[PDB]
DNA sequence: TCCGATCGGTACCGGACATGTAAAGAGCAGACCACCGACAAGT
């Protein structure tokens, strides 16, 4: 399912700082990342795991792995 | 397809006959209805056979 | 075991559902085994015996509770322990501050713990009470104190 | 906090394909290391 | 009132073709057949 870029972009280790300073060009971008209701790293890579893989209990670790595995590995 | 059904009635004889918990009995129950609806008609639930 | 035909259940509309007011979802996690569903209920019996039965979980919530108090006490007596060795003999502001913020954490800790606890109670109570036919128990642990 | 509530959203998923079922349920249980074998 | 899923359908005649892996081994018993010994009664 569709999930918010700015939940992406904290989840590869950006803040909201970084997103401000890297895409402060643009009104969609600012429009999703204030319309997110997410805030934080750990709470967007729990919300990722569990919108990819449904029904696994995610972890501190397993998420960050899965997502190496599927895109930098 | 008639195979698959018969085998996994068969198994689900065996494990009541044994005395299986639980967890197997169902599991080797809903294996048995899996097969029944493939049997019946193929790929209207999950992943076709 | 009877097996469902699935030109009944996996339809558009659903005549299995139709037929039992029951949602496709409710039928699917019902017949591949992923939820409980109350066939019936004894209304009669349940309401005859409801004040002992609701005595009985107060009984257990302040038994409950008892057992709260004791470990309260218990964490009280261990701090004043604390206190006294640290009267015994000299030692840094610090560790009398980690030490005291680590006991707030574990009073707190007991607390919540409690807290859930009741709510638990709390939850199957109300289960129990609100329990009627063709209602899906999909928490395996509820089912199984229930 | 919000883990639990994952965590609890997690089990409590529909799970449709049956093998993770089967793996979700197996997992619910732990193991025994040394000696509860033994007692059993 | 709006909208993310799910299911239904999409011309005809001629023709064409056939699967690609195996982590083993041993001890004991049961059923059936090709080779045989005796022993008395009917031929």
């Amino acid at each position: 399912r569709r999930q918010p870029v700015t939940v992406l972009l904290k989840a590869l280790g950006w803040t909201n700082e970084q997103i401000v300073e890297r895409f402060g060009f643009s009104e969609i971008m600012m429009g999703t990342l204030e319309k997110d209701t997410t805030s934080g790293t750990d709470e967007a890579l729990l919300d990722i795991y569990r919108k990819l893989r449904p029904g696994e209990p995610p972890t501190k670790e397993s998420a960050q792995t899965l997502l190496e595995n599927l895109f930098f590995k | 397809l008639y195979r698959r059904v018969i085998n996994r009635n068969n198994r689900l004889k065996r494990l009541i006959d044994l005395g299986a918990p639980e967890i197997i009995v169902n599991n080797e129950k809903r294996m048995l209805q899996e097969s029944v609806d493939a049997l019946f008609d193929n790929g209207r639930r999950g992943r076709p056979v | 075991a009877p097996v469902t035909h699935i030109w009944y259940f996996k339809g558009v509309p659903s005549r299995l559902g139709y037929l039992l007011d029951l949602a496709p979802k409710d039928l699917e996690k019902i017949i591949y085994f992923a939820a409980y569903v109350i066939t019936s209920v004894d209304d009669e019996m349940r309401h005859n015996e409801l004040s002992t039965l609701e005595a009985e979980m107060a009984v257990e919530k302040k038994a409950v509770e008892d057992q709260r108090d004791a470990d309260l006490e218990a964490r009280a007596q261990k701090l004043e322990a604390d206190l006294a060795e640290l009267e015994a003999e000299g030692a840094k502001s610090d560790v009398r501050r980690k030490v005291r913020d680590s006991g707030e954490r574990e009073m707190r800790q007991l607390r919540d713990r409690a807290q859930r606890e009741l709510d638990r109670l709390d939850e199957i109570w109300n289960t129990f009470t609100k329990l009627a036919p063709k209602q899906l128990i999909v928490d395996e642990v509820l089912y199984r104190e229930l | 906090e919000a883990l639990r509530q994952a965590r609890k959203d997690a089990e409590l998923t529909a799970s449709a394909d049956s093998v993770r079922a089967y793996l979700k349920q197996i997992g619910k249980v732990a193991l025994l290391n040394a000696e509860e074998e033994v007692e059993l």
